[PDB]
């Protein structure tokens, strides 16, 4: 089969900087610097984006053991709740 | 014709016998009445213009011209009304104008033109059109001058307008601030002097702010009042944060002492707009460093992963006298305080010596003690002119002031507020008797007319306070009221 | 040139007039941003008052200082 | 309201009471601005109305509303009647109390339409963004301002890598 | 001797694992900048001012004006830069 034209829709950010999960100060492509550490435990497969009201990006690891002590966004003093 | 084809004709064909009547007397001539149209406009002659509107919804090309019409009517009376403003008094009478315009204005669209849905619509954008007129190759002069607005509006000033009032005229408030394009420079300025009023005690109630702060959460997005309301929602719990800090005081794990009331306002680093110091490190007085360090431990235990950065740069604290005689309570910024806490130390203060003690740049500490020499708290022991590196100072005894506890420029607003309202009624003074030489005769209410006429451009002249005013030219034998008619008056020159 | 000129309340008038300037059209712009109109303020620079152009060189070319101007009537 | 047509119906109806109202206020009541201010608090409690311990549905009904607007439909909409409604349309989202959820769903719906070209024309969307900017400020319709530029730039870039081709 | 009476001073707080970085350089904001911290750090230094601009975001005075040599926009948001808070 042949494709004669197809649209190809592409996101770019300037390579210097990236989306952090600044609260464990790692890419969001990378992984959690905990699971960084004893990566062969776990597949890391839930190491993924939890989006919410404070519309940042984070490790689901480190943003939930935020959760565990506080309730609160690490960036904005908002009260985190997942959205997506 | 209606009522003709009403007595006379089968009603299937009312609507039409209507329509081709409009079609041959009011639409044929199009060119007559569009050419009417801007004088008929201009010159608010309501009847003329009700019964424009009820005359030219019926063609199908009618409205547009006079929408236009009006949209450039309305443009034009918000700059005339709109321009030329007093720099002294420039917000409140801005909003107050483009509030008494759209007010007319809504009035004459919504009660003799029916209110037509189009016609609103031209007033808002004209209104917006004005109500952003930027001076040409000058930045839009509306946020600014708005949020002055709101911040003369929500002080504690002498003015004391009852909560009712201040909410309604807020009202009136989002009414004027739906109309500013850059509506994010406005929160830039307002973040700005909402910091000023939040930490320098100056809000007339927290429920006053409370309720402008949600009141901006209703005409724009929560995202757009976040900066705005983590604010108010940090001083209202900080004075909870003082009582629960004076608490772990109460732990008594030692003998602990502050010697100080130490009333703290912890802020949120993101989104208060006060700058994090790039310059003008400062060290601790010594007095005060072992307080510092205590709030800092209970501030590490009571509330784990926080860091703090001790905002000098704002911090207002003050000072008893070193018993120089006639006792005044001395309050100073923290910049200010440990520069003379080192006076204190030693009576001689070099400049040099002060270096170490206070650990600052010198661009602003020679600002300080120059504000503590304005007021003569320090006085400069070498005569050259400016404050060098071995400048010397002491104490200057012989400064006295009315005052104890005295202030260092940053109920005295009720003496400034009459001040105002007398130059207001001087100024209407000086407005009266200029019309009694134009004409030497004016009826009681046609004086008032001129007055607000010369006045259109200055603050709004309240009608009472010149039949007040007025009898001020009676009893110093300047003008005089006509026996037979109280409405004539004269004047003796 | 900027102007200070205090008033009975100790207010601001902007004359923004230069020295050369005559004191006839450079006490208009004083009191037009105090409100009074230019052909009644008789204005005091602290000894003497204006008249005809009155050029502000002559009252010894001060900047902005304080005129303290007299707010007397029927002088037109 | 019938589910299948529920956010225009839903805008139409919402918009006429507040029509109604409003010509009621001044030609009855000479229109103080305390029946305004009454008329706007009861109209925000009426829009905002939710099923309780449930989400609210004002933010994704008229982000669908103002969805079918600019949608290109088969109904022939014309330019000066969708702009006329989105005149009226701002007046009705005034009264949400709960903005930034709708520019949420706005701003997913709008990637749907721009890619697909679903859009009813890209010079009748700035009609639209730049008439919230104007009622919400600049942090407000940030995103989807990045967002719509991209189309009249990106396609540019098309000819900018096609002649990269040559 | 002057005894301090009230001291109604402040306090700026953020999350300590949270920290702001001027996004080009990553380095502590109060920090110096990347090349003031390894290049002009012994002739000069104390001249890393942390900018703010209408984009109202967090930068180095030098690694935004590198940023600004070749193109116009803010490099978190891709807005119109001014560095006028
Ligand atoms: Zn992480
Ligand atoms: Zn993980
Ligand atoms: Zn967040
Ligand atoms: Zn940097
Ligand atoms: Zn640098
Ligand atoms: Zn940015």
């Amino acid at each position: 089969f042949e494709v004669k034209k197809w649209n190809a829709v592409a996101l770019w950010a300037w390579d210097i900087v990236v989306d952090n999960c600044a609260i464990c100060r790692n890419h969001i492509m990378d992984l959690c610097i905990e699971c960084q550490a004893n990566q062969a435990s776990a597949t890391s497969e839930e190491c993924t984006v939890a989006w919410g009201v404070c519309n940042h990006a984070f490790h689901f690891h480190c943003i939930s053991r935020w959760l565990k002590t506080r309730q609160v966004c690490p960036l904005d003093n908002r009260e985190w709740e997942f959205q997506k | 014709e209606e009522i003709r084809c009403r007595k006379y004709l089968h009603p299937s064909s009312y609507t039409k016998v209507i329509h081709e009547c409009q079609q041959r007397m009011v639409a044929d001539h199009l060119q007559f009445l569009h050419a009417e149209c801007h004088n008929i406009i201009r010159q608010e002659k309501k009847n003329d213009m009700a019964n424009m509107y009820v005359l030219l919804r019926a063609v199908s090309t009618g409205l547009p011209h006079m929408i236009q019409e009006l949209q450039n009517h309305i443009h034009d009376e918000g700059l005339r009304a709109t321009s030329n403003l007093t720099q002294e008094n420039m917000p409140t009478l801005f909003v107050e104008s483009v509030l008494e315009v759209h007010g007319k204005f809504v009035q004459l669209i919504n009660t003799v033109l029916n209110g037509d849905q189009h016609f609103m619509s031209a007033l808002d954008k004209a209104l917006t059109s004005v109500v952003n007129y930027r001076e040409p190759k000058s930045v839009c002069k509306a946020p600014e001058l708005l949020a002055k607005y709101c911040d003369n509006l929500l002080k504690k000033s002498a003015k004391g307008m009852t909560e009712n009032e201040v909410e309604d005229r807020l009202t009136s408030f989002i009414t004027v601030f739906k109309y500013i394009d850059d509506k994010d420079v406005f929160q830039k300025f307002y973040a700005r002097m909402l910091a000023k009023r939040l930490i320098h005690g100056l809000s007339m109630s927290m429920d006053s702010e409370e309720a402008m702060i949600n009141k901006l959460k209703q005409a724009c997005g929560y995202e757009f009042t976040s900066k705005l309301h983590r604010m108010y929602t940090d001083m209202s719990v900080s004075a909870d944060l003082n009582n629960k800090f004076n608490n772990f005081i109460k732990n008594q794990d030692t003998v602990i002492d502050l010697g100080i009331s130490f009333q703290i306002y912890v802020l949120q680093a993101g989104a208060w707009p006060l700058t994090q110091a790039p310059s003008s490190t400062f060290a601790i007085p010594q007095e005060l460093e072992k307080s510092v360090q205590m709030f800092e431990l209970f501030y590490s235990q009571h509330f784990s992963g926080r860091k703090l950065t001790w905002l000098h740069y704002l911090c207002t604290g003050e000072v008893k006298m070193n018993y120089l005689g006639k006792p005044y309570v001395a309050m100073v910024t923290t910049y200010q305080m440990a520069v003379l806490l080192a006076f204190n130390n030693s009576e001689t203060v070099s400049y040099k010596e002060l270096q170490d003690s206070t650990q600052m740049n010198e661009k602003e500490l020679t600002k300080t003690i120059k504000s503590l020499l304005d007021v003569k708290m320090i006085n400069h022991d070498s005569e050259k002119e400016d404050i060098d590196a071995e400048s010397s100072f002491s104490l200057n005894m012989n400064f006295s002031s009315k005052r104890t506890k005295f202030k260092i420029t940053t109920q005295e607003m009720e003496q400034t507020r009459s001040a105002v309202d007398e130059d207001r009624k001087m100024y209407l003074q000086a407005a009266i008797v200029r019309i009694m030489k134009a004409r030497k005769v004016l009826r009681h209410n046609a004086l008032i007319q001129e007055v607000i006429s010369q006045s259109r451009a200055r603050f709004n002249p309240s009608i009472s306070m010149i039949k007040k005013c007025i009898e001020v030219l009676i009893d110093k034998q300047y003008i005089e009221r006509s026996q037979a008619s109280a409405d004539e008056y004269s004047y003796v020159a | 040139m900027l102007i200070k000129v205090k008033t009975l309340t100790g207010k601001e008038i902007e004359i923004d007039i230069e020295p050369t300037d005559k004191v006839e059209r450079i006490k208009e712009r004083v009191e037009e941003k105090e409100g009074i109109p230019p052909q009644q303020q008789r204005l005091i620079y602290s000894g003497k008052q204006m008249n005809d152009e009155k050029t502000a060189a002559d009252y010894k070319i001060l900047g902005g200082s304080v005129l303290h101007l007299v707010l007397a009537l029927r002088g037109g």
